Formats: C-alpha cells, sequence, structure tokens
C-alpha cells in the first residue's frame, strides 16, 4: 500500500510516453519534489527533457514545474532559461505569487533574461500594494540573481520593507537578494532584522542570513 | 525476286520494335523500399541496434 518506487517507476513511465504535455510533467516534477527523489538523476533527466521539449503553457504547470525545479535542487540551465518563452509569454497572465515563483525560479537559476526582469520591475513597481511581502523578496531574488541592477524594485522592496512586518524567511531572501545587489541601506537591513524574533525555521534561512550580513558586514545579531 | 514479295521488315526489327525497353519487375519496387525502410527502421524506431535518438536528443543523466 505504500511503495514509492512503484510510483518513481509508473512516473517513469509517464513521461517516457512520446506525447507528454506539459501538465503530465509539471506534476511528475512536483511528485518528485515531495517524494525527495535525489538519489536518481536519470528520471530528473527524463522529466528536464520532457519540460524542454513541451510547447503548450499556461500558468499554473509553468509555475508548478518552475517551483519543482528550485525545491528539488535541480539544475539544468539550457531547459530552465529556456522556459523564459512561457515566462514573459504568459506575463500579465501569472498570478502575483505566480510572478514570484517564476522571477524567483528564472533569476536563481541564472537566465540572462532582461525583457522578464524588466517587465517583472514594472509590474512590481505597478501593483505593490497588492503584493504579499514573500512575493516581494521573491522577485528581488530573482531580479538581484539574474543580473540586473535594479534600484528601483529594491527602493519600492525597501519602502514596504519599512512599512510591513514580514516573515523570517522573507527576510532572509531579501537580505540575500540585497547582498547580491551589494547595498547595505540600513534602512531597510534594520528593518528586515526585526523579523528575525521568532526563531528561524529554516536553518538555511539563518545561513543565508548570515551570509548576507557577512557580505554586507553588518553586525553580528 | 520472290525475296521482294516477304516482308522487307525483319523478324530482329519486330522483336527490337515490339520488346523495346527490358520491363521492370513489380518486385523491384518491393526489395528496394524494404531495403530503404530498413535504414528508415534503423534510424528512427526506439527498438534498433543503431537509433538515432541518442545521437540527436542526447540525454540527461
Amino acid at each position: 500500500e505504500n511503495d514509492v518506487p512503484a510510483i518513481l517507476k509508473e512516473i517513469d513511465s509517464l513521461v517516457s510516453r512520446e506525447a507528454v504535455s506539459a501538465k503530465e510533467v509539471s506534476d511528475a516534477a512536483v511528485a518528485l519534489t515531495y517524494l525527495q527523489v535525489k538519489a536518481n538523476r536519470r528520471l530528473w533527466g527524463k522529466v528536464l527533457e520532457k519540460a524542454g521539449a513541451a510547447q503548450d503553457y499556461d500558468a499554473a504547470s509553468l509555475t508548478n514545474l518552475l517551483w519543482a525545479i528550485n525545491t528539488g535542487g535541480v539544475e539544468h540551465f539550457k531547459t530552465v532559461a529556456e522556459l523564459a518563452g512561457p515566462a514573459v509569454s504568459l506575463l500579465p497572465s501569472l498570478s502575483p505569487v505566480q510572478l514570484s515563483i517564476v522571477v524567483e525560479a528564472l533569476g536563481g537559476a541564472g537566465v540572462k533574461n532582461y525583457e522578464l526582469y524588466n517587465k517583472a520591475s514594472a509590474v512590481v513597481v505597478s501593483k505593490i500594494g497588492e503584493f504579499k511581502p514573500a512575493e516581494i523578496a521573491r522577485v528581488l531574488y530573482g531580479v538581484a540573481f539574474g543580473g540586473v541592477n535594479d534600484v528601483a524594485l529594491a527602493k519600492a522592496a525597501g519602502k514596504v520593507f519599512a512599512s510591513t512586518e514580514v516573515d523570517s524567511r522573507t527576510a532572509a531572501q531579501a537580505l540575500y537578494a540585497l547582498a547580491k545587489l551589494g547595498r547595505a541601506d540600513k534602512a531597510t537591513v534594520d528593518a528586515l532584522l526585526k523579523s528575525f524574533k521568532k526563531g528561524t525555521e529554516s536553518a538555511s534561512d539563518a545561513a543565508a542570513a548570515s551570509f548576507a550580513l557577512g557580505s554586507l558586514s553588518f553586525k553580528a545579531e | 525476286d520472290r525475296v521482294l514479295s516477304l516482308p522487307a521488315v525483319s523478324k530482329n526489327q519486330v522483336l527490337e520494335n515490339v520488346f523495346h525497353t527490358a520491363p521492370k519487375a513489380p518486385v523491384e519496387h518491393l526489395e528496394k523500399m524494404v531495403s530503404a525502410n530498413s535504414k528508415v527502421y534503423d534510424a528512427l524506431n526506439l527498438q534498433s541496434k543503431r537509433v538515432l535518438i541518442w545521437q540527436v536528443k542526447p540525454a540527461l543523466f
């Protein structure tokens, strides 16, 4: 009744057939993420092959695929960087949280797509109060790690981080993004360090805030 | 001159104006298209020993 290599072989046979659409690819990648399958690389490679091969894309399949690519820790630059086509073609059609996961996944891999980050920055500064601050930190992570030195998005994020109380993981993401940008604006950093008062639920996030406060050379907190 | 009342067109000329081209056998189409579709099978099947699918869309290991 609980056989996980059986479902691994059945989703291996799901993405080994010849006419797999994008939604089966998305759900297979999401099922591989939730199952923590880091030993088997060939199955992740089949999912990435069919992810690059698939052509039709709606919002939710693309964002579930990109979320799975982040969270699984899988990287293949050609497939992820060729997913900027479905991203930039569906950018008004993406929700705020969907735009956050798309720009976070395409920034964290290193895709150099200045149309995507410009048309994402215009959306974040056009609808700024409409976004949850974790989505603000996700787009800040993406535009920072996508090679765009965006002052406008950084300042419009810093005003929100002065205005809104944010989460610990959100603060760690914004610290990592501002350290990649190399800003050290104290009016944002000390506002983001009042969010490490609950404790940090993921020590990846405490480690990332450690590295960001070290590269920006602020404090031991 | 009895020979001038015989038909002047020889039996050779009849046999070379009637059977002018060597006709195409029907099994030639089968054997030629089979020897070429064997190459279509070899390159493009997913069960052949020499498939092109790993030389064309390599892998992702």
